[PDB]
Order: structure tokens, then C-alpha cells, then sequence
């Protein structure tokens, strides 16, 4: 019974992108964002969602 | 039989979720994105089409609906009109059961008493209905089976969207309007994938199994007393045997009358 | 043989018809009268009646001495179970 | 239906991929193509050389375009055979045999007109339906090795990119860029398992088991013709294979 | 099973949640708890039925006192019923057989005093086994289903939070504090699954062996009374049925 | 009961969908830098 | 065939080659060791010598053995089961030694022997059993292969990434660190992806394609000896051919 | 004879990763921290308590470490001594072998020769024999399955530790102590579940299993070989019979004497 | 006899002739004339009379006695037919 | 005959005390003197003899008669043996 999944790749591509999230979660701790390039996408998800 | 686990488990499901997302002030639209139901819910159900031919595609839903209707009567009446069967058969003949065999709803009891009354061989009989069993079986599996296909089609597509939203936002770091459109696709679009695999898709299909299990249970016991009915007996034995198909919490049950 | 059938109660001609097989009663009611057809297809179910009109048909050219031996085994079988509940 | 669900799947999925206003060139890259489909058909390669790989390649094809018979027209044609093989024997029903187009029941029935016990009759047929399943297990089973290989590829060509851009960077902006182009194969190899591989591997399964079903109906029937059964009981066994929906069409036919 | 495990199991955990001198009430939320208990109960009632529920507690209940009857013991008592229906005949066995409490013995035993055939027995008490089993594993599959259910329902919340967070951004300094927020339920869900429901899952399927193979042992020892074997016969006949650690401590007492 | 590892994929992604778009509008402070730099080595050594 | 190990790599290193970046940054010595070493001492505590004796036997047979057509198992069976109509069954002593296959000459020669058939079947059913075996066991060692090799290539990525926060000083090279950390786990997919897994799905593809002609070929051999009719010979063995198989049969015989 | 390959296995796995891990000439301790200690090594072996009770796992312990510390005689030492029984037995009786049973070291081999030499009917022996064997092949699973248990165990708590790691993180991310911790549990976590998966757990419960195989045909010669003295044959039908459980490598390694 | 088969009805015919292995009719077949031969081809599929024409084509030349004993099996077959519904 | 026991060699007892039921030979040695128990005992098993031991102690009281049928049935097994490769 030896069932074909196509989730071999799942795991890599899941810890993969686990690390790199932590890692890009490190660059913005020590970051300072645009106020007016951020106000601009906040602002405009308002929009898209509401 | 009266389930009340699968309407109640529906509302508390739907019901914490409705609750989650209208939790603080948020308005109930921001849930909702047409470019996701294109992607999840429009390309799981288009790979469900390739999987399955439209008209074997409407033969499950139907087979899956019917599952989940009342049915006929419970296992304590169908035992209760094959002890009232066994009365009138015992003295007026197998015959003269046609009247109370034909305005019967059950459609599995009326084939096999209509083999009795015909005066076919049991063995026959046993062949043929226990092979109703078994198709009917068939069928439920496969519409179960393709609830759980479906299960996971639509956090596959979740994860399409991800893709396409991250792709639209990456692409498109100078547009807002784009990166607000790409980031509410790829949020949306598992979020319908899961709300369809966890809440419907897949708890729907393995009630399927257990309902089918139930109601292949009830059958094979309506194969004993339709066959019991043609080798003539009392109705004693009849519910002596017809008892011990019962569920245990249905035994006693029926020892109440 | 075969001639004391009308007179057989209606309960009890059932009894007797559950025993002999569907080869056996069409093959004896080939050479046999058109109002015992009517009481053979008036104690019998609706479709099952309608099995034995086109097995009669089916069957076409057959040796006579074939027709005594069913209605006297037709006939023997009532007698063996004469003694039971039914009416003699 | 599995071509127009081709033509939905995609359809449907590039509709939502346009719906913000993007641009679809975005999600375009012909790199990222030869890593997915390149590298995962190269792996398919691997796993079946490329006369095996031919074979399943027609296997699948010939059953995307056969069209047999209804399960209700199983049942007219041998509730009808069976009315005529007892009015003029076995033999009469050679030229309706030859008028079948099953290859399937003609086998069996033909069995049947000749001197062939019901044992091995029976065997030969479930031998039939036995490698019939397995040749559209096999199938299927190539069509989901190869729905596990491209989204597997895709991960790999992923990596190549994210390697490949974090060791030449220039800015936080170019960075974030790279990681859209990164999973653009990802993307293939997700698309191409979620809405070509996976779903025909399983409509595969799902035909096999159909006509396992047909099969069983008609072999179920083969054997009741030469056992010299009632039409009715024929009728009345037969008729226990078809959903109620069909049971009622056949009532009415 | 004493409770042991789940309060070192939450115990350790909480240890290092806290141990970088992290303030605990960062991972406290009422409101994730019932998006994730409740949603995946919620599920756990459309999948299963009453009955199986009123099933699976019957087994979990049983687990957590598991007073029965060590095998050691079983043996013990079983070799010494040997020497007695050698020394005194069978018929004697039936004080013996009201003053032990194993409600499996029991039975087994009182059918060899009764005379009834060994292939009958062995067809009564193997189907008692598989009954046993049966139970304990639909139990441990309906735990283990709630165990792929609450980290579901737990990234739904998680998909709530950040759906209502990116509606409302409007700071750019509460985006990381509401995405932690938001992965609150997830990790609610990581933690019943992989410290309740999993290792629960898997205390029924271990159980059961462990029951299997005593229920065996005992049938093996009860069919060895009804044919009168020696008592060291069903001695080192029963002794293959416990580990080296076992074989030891039987022999020196 | 292990399908749901691909919805955990999903939205670790769907996590690091914000971060990555956040790193685009950010520079490095240069000064929170080494008070995470100096952090990291008094946490780890 | 290697032609899909070269398109394999071809395509991966084209990948690579694709983007402006020199190939050294895909280059990692130290990498090489943690994955392929690490996933290879995994399997050495895995498996032990026999298996991995077996396993490099039974690849060996992948690139070497070919096999026989089953259009010709069927041609050879029809002719010697119309030779033995003709003839009796002790003359095919020449046919038999002519066979250009194995398993076949030893299940024909079992047959002249007057060995009970029921014997033959079982005897040849276990030399199927063997082959399935051996290819599943060395399908699992690779498919086993297949999942250290990433798991390992993450564990060096960790054992990068832990190492550049311990030594954190400059912040214009952390995103260099993060893709040379990342090396490990492309060797790692890249070794499984192209190498183990395809190689572990084609032991398996391979196993089910020679039990299919085992299985015809002991059909084939217990007909000859229970003497069947070469139609009903051909028609049994013909149910193992494809629909394309049986058209190219057909013009045949 | 002597198994080298899993103590070149671990001592190849962990060297290799130790020297990856000070390959920077950095410290050893960056990669020790309680916290992931406590979360993914305590949160999976308390986990494995809920599963296996501590008097069922410790004696599951012991039998994992009983079936690698393998010291027995080799399977062509058994063939020698059973010939040498053979030839004693012809000579001097079966009583004679009183003596040389109480002496071998292998217990299994001495409860069937025990039981030869009491008289007890050949197939009792081989029925109480054939259970041994069953037994201890059922024994050995269950030590397997435990190493695959916690196998699964440690990387899922690898898992939450990566969650708590990023709640932490995040929820302080102005705090760059509270960063550095979190950031360590999220990473070390997962470090230690995949090398408890991969280098120790998994591993050790696939290499159980094939020495449980091994030792399991060991025993069937060993019972043949017990058989063979009850009904008494010259060491030349013994000697062909027992070597048909030989392993191809080990057939032709005693066939110099 | 054997040669009385020519005088059978063609239903008759067809029924036996599926019965009686393709060996034993094609040992039955040398000791009768071409014109018995035509009976049993016309009353067998085409598949089943191809089989014939090689089984009595490649068979060889047998003894007489053979071919006596062959046709007492197809010759008794139809004798206890006789009153099973076969018309002679 | 019995009593041959003793005068057998030691080989011969200890075949001979490898078949039969260690109730009946401990029925046949109840009245039998300690020569004859000597002999048993040292050619036999050490758990052999305990056995034989366990069940001398707890025969109970036995009619006379029966013993000689345990005694004539553990001769008969000499006399067969007699054809074996067993001597006397």
C-alpha cells in the first residue's frame, strides 16, 4: 500500500521559508521603516480589503 | 436517525469563525475577495472537474445529498413492521403481503419481500440483496472519497494564491494599490482553502463513512427479516434475531417497546 | 389427475404452489384448461404470474408424456402434505 | 469534465492572477520554466525510461477519449440477450455478439456461445478487470510521481534563486525583488501539480474503478446467460450496480 | 497512566517560554482558546458521531487506571492452576476460578469447566481480543484526527488575525506585536496536538498491544488447563510471553 | 493527521510576506544593529 | 540509461548558470561533507552491510537487466501450448531448452517433471515474492536516502545560521551569510530530488513490471501442464497485454 | 561477525556535525541553551511519558539496549556446537548432554535442549519455541516503534519552540535581549528536533528492526538444530540442514573446516 | 449410434455439441462420414468448428478401437438428454 | 514381564524413561522398592526426577490392579522398542 504523495518537497520548502522568515525578522528588529512609503500601503489596503 | 452532533458541530464551527472574524470592530468585508474565490474555491473546484466528469461530478453530489436526508424509518420500526409482516404472513400465506409491501418507503425492504412473495430461493434472495450491500457501499465511498479529494484541492489552491500574491507583491513594490491586491489575495485565498478543507470538506466526508457503515447495519438485519419472512417463523425468532443487529445502546431500547 | 383444484380451498392452494417450482407447474399446465390458468393466475403474484406466461410459450414443441408425469407430481405433492395444516 | 476543467482550471487561476490590476509578464520567466518542468521531467526519466515512460504516456492518453456504453444499456442488451438465448439457444446470439461494442462482453459472451465451463470463464474475465486496474494504477501512479517531482524542482530552482541573489545584493529593495523572482518557479511546480498532475492521476483512479464496476456488471451477467437464469432475476441482479437515479431511468426506458 | 507526563510535558515548555526572561502573558489569550479547542471540536462533532465519542471515553477512562492483572501474576496463578487440575483433578477448579478478579480469565476458565471445545474457546476469546483492539484504535484514531484538527483551526485564527490587523495597519509599529498576536492560536494549536492529543492517540494504540498480548497469554494458559498439560509445560510455554526483565523477576520468586 | 503541515508552509509564507515587504521600505539603523549584535553574542556565549 | 541523470543536472547547472552569478557561490566544500556525509552516516546506522550489499546488487540489475517483451511470452506460450496439443507434453524438451529467459525454462521444466501444479504455483509465487523484496527493500533504502540528504542539508543550514548571530558584527553581510547557509540545503534537495527519489521510484516501477510478466509467465506454465485449448491460452494471457498490446499481437498471431 | 557499521555511522554522523558546528572557529556553546533544551529534548521525552508509562518504557528501554549489546556466539559457533551435541548424543545418549546444555551462554538454545532431554513431544518443543520467537519479534517492534515515537516527537516540538521563538520575538521586538532569546529558541529548537529525528531516534528504530530479523533467523536454526538432537541424526545431515539458514556471506565462511 | 446424429433437430445438436470435449467429438469424427461432419460444423460457433478442424486435421491416424469408445461418450450424452427437454 | 528395568543398561532406561507419562510411571513405582526407584531416578533429568518426585507424593490412595496395567503398559513399550534400534 505504498500511497504516491507529491509532499516530499513540503518539508524543505517548509523549514526553508521558517528560517528565512526568523532571518528577515531579525533585519527589521534592527531597522527603521519609511513612515510615508509604509502610510502610502497601509493606506491603500484599506481600500483593496474594505 | 435523527443526528443532532453534525448540525451542531456546523453552527459552533461556522458560528466561532464568524466570531473570530467579527471580533473588535472589523467589518465583515475585508473577508471577502473576489480575485480569492477565483483562485481557491473557482480552481479547486475546476480540479475537481478534471478528476471527476461532470455527470459523475453530479452523480456523487447527489449520492452525498441523499446520504444526509432523513432516510425512511429507524431501526426500531423496521422491526416492529417485519413482526407485524411475520403476523399477517403466518396466517394469510406469504401472499396477500402485496398490499404492505407496496406502500412501504424503504425501496430495499420492497425488493427483497417482492423476490419473497415471487417465490424466489433464498439463496438467490441473499445473493442479490447482499450485493445491494455492496454497491451501495461503492457508492458511498466514492462520494466520501471525493469529499477528501476536494479536502485537498482547496488548501493546494490556498497556497496557489500565496504564491501569487507574494509573486504580485514582489513584482510590484512601487504600487501600493498592486501590493494591497497581491498581499489580500495571498491571505485570502488560504483562508478559504482551509475554512473549505477543515469545516466542510474534510469532517464531511468521514461522517459519510460513518453513515454508510450505519445504514449497511440496517440493511444487512432488513435482509434477515425479509429472508426469515420467506422461511416462515414466529415472530419471536424473528425478533430475537433481528435484536441482535441493534446497536448496544439500541438493544435495551426496543426491550421498552 | 389434475381436475380437483378448483374445489382446493384458497388458502391452501398457496401452501401447495410454494413447494412445486416454476419448471415443474408450467410444464403441467401446457396440457391443462384455460380456467385452471385462471385459478393458477389468481393465487399467484402479479409479476410472478407474468413469469409463468412467457415460460409456457417459451417452451413450444415438447414430448406429451412430459405433461402427465409434472400433473401427477403436481398432484402427488398435495397428497403427501394432505395430512398437514391445510384442508384435505 | 476533465478537458473543459483544464480549460476552467487555468482559466479561473490566471483570471485571479490579473484581478489587482498586475501585470501577467511578472509571473513569466523562461529560467524559471526549464528548472520546473525541465528538471522534473528529467527526474521522470529516472524513475521510467523513455519506453515505459511512451507506453504510460499512451496509457493515459487512451483513456482520456474512450467512450463505452451505459450501465443502463449494459442492462437492456443483456436482459434482451437472455429473453432471445431462451427462445433459440446460445448459438442464436452470435450475430447479436458481434454487433457489441465492448470488446469486453464480447470476449465473455463469446466464451459463452462456445464450450467454455464457468470457472475458467470467470477467471479469465476478473483477470481482465485485474490488469485492467493495474494498468491505470500504473498510469496513475506516474502522473503522481510526477505531481510530487515538479513542485519538487520548483523547490530546488527556488533555492538556486534565493542563493543566487543573496550572494550579489545592492540594496533592501533588489532583495525583496529577488525572493518574487525566487518563487516564480515554485509557483510552476505548485501550478503544475495542483492543476495538471494531481487531478489526472486521481480522475485515472476514479475511471479505473468505474469500469472495474462496469466490468464486474458485465462479467456479473456473462456468467447468468450461460447459466440459463429468468430475465427478471437477471434484470433484478443487474439493476443492483446502477445509483437510484439510474434505476429509475432504466424503469422508465 | 498517572498524569504525570501532561504536567512535565507543560511544565518543561512553560520553562523555556519563560526562561529568557520572557514575560508569560504574551502567549495568553482567552479569545484563541475557543477559536482553536472550540473550533476543533466543532469539527470533531460533524466527523464523528455520538456513539464513538461515548466509545472514546470509555477507553480513555479505562487507561488512566489500568488496575488490572500483571503478567507475572498471570502466569504465576496460571502454573499453579495446573498443578491443581493435575493434582486434583479439573472439576475442582472452580473456587479457584470465583476468587481471582480478571473478568477475562474468568471467562475463559469457567468455558474449560463447563466442556466446551478448544476450537470453540479459541474462536470466543480471539474475538473478545479483536473487539479490544478495535476499540482502541477507532479511540486513538478519533485523537488523532483532533490532533490534525486544532493546529487547523488554530492557523484559521492566525488567518483571522492577520486578514483584521492588515485591514487596520495604520502604524507600522504594531504590525510585528499583532502578528504575534495573530500566531497565538497556531501555537495553541501546536501544543494540544503535539503534548495532548498525538501522544494520547498513540497511549491508546500502545495500550492495546499490551492488553493484546495479555489477553493472548491467557488464552494460551487457559487452552493449556482444558487439555491438562504439564506445569512446566504452560510454565516455559507462558514464560515466552514476558521481557528479560520479566523472566528474572518471575524465576526468583 | 499531518495535512494541515501544508497550510503551516502556507502561512509561515504567508508571515513572511509582510516582513520581506517591510525590509523593502527599511534601512539599517546602524545603531540598534550592534545593541542586537552585542545581545546575540551575550545570549548565545 | 543515465540520460536523465545528465538531463538532470544539465538543467540545474543551466539553472544556475542562468543567472549572472558565478557558479563558485554554489560551491561549498565544507557543505559536500555535512550533507552527503551526514545523510550517508545516517544510512550506515540505518542499514546494515547486507542491505546495502543488496541494494548496489539489485541497481546493478536496473541499468543491465532488460527483461522480456510480453509479446513474446504470449507467442512463445501459444506455440507450446499448440505444440503439446499436437504432440504430447514430454516433447517439448527442445523449446524448452531454447527459451531465451529465465524463470520460464525453470517453470516449463517443473512441468515435464510431473511436480503437482498447485506445488509449481507456489514455488513459483515465492520467486516473485523474492524479486518484490529485494527491489522494495532497496526502493525504501533510497526512498530512506532520499529524506536524510535534505534533513541534513537543514541541519547545516542551522549550523550556519546559528554561527552568523553568534558572530554578529557586520550588517552588509548577514544576507551574504544567509545564502552561503543555504548551500547544505540545496545539496541536500538537490541529491534527493535528482538522485534517491527518482532512483527509489524506479526500483519500485521496475518491481511491478516484472512481477506483471512473472505472474503471465506462470500462467502461462500452469496451462501448459493443466492442458488448456491455445485459444482459451491466448485469451487467458492476453488479458495481461494493453489495448495498444494487443493490436500489435494481433497482426502477429 | 562484529557489526562496525553503526558505531562508524554515529561516530561519522555527530563528528561531522560537530565539526561543521566549530568549522568557524566558533564556540561550542552557541549552539546550548536550557531553553531549547527544555522545550523540544524535555517537551518530546514528557511527551513520550503520556505515551508509554515509565514502568512500560523503561522496560522498552531495556529491551532497545539488550538487543545492541549483542555478545552471543555467531551463527557458525551454534552450527559447531550443535554437530559437537550431535556427536555426543550417538555416542553417550541424550542424558548426556546434561552437563554441556547447563554450560552454553544462549538462553534460547537451552530451553529447547532442556526440553529434548526431558522427553517433551516434538511439537510441543516446536510450538513453545516458534512462540519464543514470535514473541520476541513482537518485543523488538514495540522498542522500535518507540524510537520512531519519539522519532516524530522531537521535531514537532522542534516546531513549537520555532512558534515560541517567534511570539517572543515579536512581541518584543524593541527589546534586542528579548530578540536574541527568542531568536535562539526559534533556531536551537529546531536544531535539536532534526538531530534527534534524524541522527539518533529514527535510525536507531530502523536498525533495531533488522537486527531483530537477524536474530529471529538465528533462533530457527537454533530450533532445527534442537529438533534435530531429539530425533537424532549424525553430524552430516545436522550440518547440511543448519547452514541453509547461513547467510550467502557467512555459507562458504565456515566452509574450511 | 453415432451417425443418428444427422436426424437431430439443429437446437438439439447445438447443446451436446458444447458439452462433448473438442478432443473426444474429434475422436468421434474419424469413423463417420464427411456428411456427419456437416451436422456438427453448421451446429458450433465459427470459433468453436475452427478449433475442430485443426484438432481432427493434426490428431493423426488412430486405431479403430479408439474412435468406438469415443462415440459411445457423445452418444450417451444425448440418451439421458432425451428426457431433459431435447426433442428427438 | 517386569521388573526388567533394573537389569537393562542405563543407556536403554533412559530411552525408555524419555516416553512414557510421569503419571503412570508413578503409579507403577508407588509399589515398587527403593532398587527400582534407584534406577528411575538417576537415569532421568534432574527436572525429570523432580517431576516423578511431585507426582509420588501426590498419587493418593490407588486400588491394586490398575498398577499392573501402568506396568504391563510401560513393558509393551520395551516390546515395541524391541523392533527399534533399542536393544536388549
Amino acid at each position: 500500500g505504498d500511497e504516491i504523495r507529491g509532499d516530499e518537497w513540503l518539508a524543505t520548502f517548509s523549514d526553508t521559508i521558517t528560517l528565512l522568515l526568523t532571518f528577515f525578522i531579525l533585519l527589521y528588529s534592527f531597522s527603521s521603516v519609511d513612515a510615508q512609503k509604509f502610510q502610502q500601503v497601509a493606506s491603500a489596503m484599506q481600500v483593496a480589503m474594505t | 436517525k435523527r443526528d443532532i452532533l453534525t448540525p451542531i458541530g456546523f453552527v459552533l464551527c461556522f458560528g466561532l469563525v464568524l466570531w473570530g472574524m467579527a471580533s473588535g470592530g472589523s467589518n465583515l468585508k475585508v473577508f471577502w475577495d473576489v480575485a480569492s474565490v477565483f483562485i481557491t474555491i473557482g480552481g479547486s473546484m475546476a480540479a475537481m472537474l478534471i478528476t471527476y466528469p461532470m455527470d459523475e461530478f453530479k452523480r456523487l453530489l447527489i449520492v452525498i445529498r441523499q446520504t444526509f436526508k432523513d432516510n425512511g424509518m429507524s431501526n426500531i420500526d423496521v422491526i416492529q413492521n417485519f413482526v407485524d409482516l411475520s403476523r399477517k404472513a403466518r396466517r394469510e400465506g406469504l401472499l396477500s403481503l402485496e398490499d404492505a409491501i407496496n406502500n412501504l418507503t424503504d425501496d430495499y425492504m420492497k425488493k427483497g419481500l417482492r423476490m419473497v412473495v415471487d417465490g424466489i430461493e433464498p439463496e438467490t434472495i441473499r445473493e442479490i440483496m447482499e450485493l445491494e450491500i455492496d454497491e451501495m457501499e461503492k457508492r458511498h465511498k466514492s462520494g466520501a472519497d471525493m469529499l477528501k479529494t476536494w479536502g485537498g484541492y482547496a488548501p493546494a489552491f490556498g497556497m496557489v494564491g500565496t504564491l501569487i500574491g507574494l509573486i504580485q507583491m514582489l513584482a510590484n513594490l512601487t504600487d501600493s494599490s498592486t501590493i494591497a491586491s497581491g498581499m489580500g489575495k495571498a491571505l485570502i485565498t488560504t483562508f478559504y482553502g482551509s475554512l473549505m478543507a477543515n469545516a466542510v470538506f474534510n469532517p464531511m466526508g468521514a461522517n459519510l463513512m460513518f453513515k454508510s457503515g450505519v445504514e449497511a447495519t440496517t440493511r444487512e438485519m432488513v435482509l434477515e427479516g425479509v429472508l426469515a419472512i420467506q422461511s416462515g417463523v414466529n415472530p419471536r425468532i424473528m425478533e430475537e434475531k433481528l435484536v441482535s443487529y441493534l446497536s448496544p445502546p439500541e438493544r435495551q431500547a426496543y426491550s421498552k417497546v | 389427475v389434475f381436475e380437483d383444484i378448483i374445489t382446493l380451498d384458497d388458502v391452501a392452494i398457496q401452501r401447495v404452489l410454494r413447494e412445486v417450482e416454476t419448471k415443474d407447474l408450467a410444464l403441467a399446465l401446457k396440457g391443462s384448461s384455460e380456467e385452471v390458468a385462471n385459478v393458477i393466475f389468481r393465487n399467484q403474484s402479479k409479476r410472478a404470474a407474468s413469469s409463468l406466461k412467457e415460460d409456457i410459450e417459451f417452451l413450444g414443441p415438447v414430448r406429451i408424456m412430459d405433461v402427465e408425469k409434472a400433473q401427477q407430481g403436481i398432484v402427488s405433492i398435495i397428497r403427501r402434505l394432505d395430512e398437514a395444516g391445510e384442508i384435505v
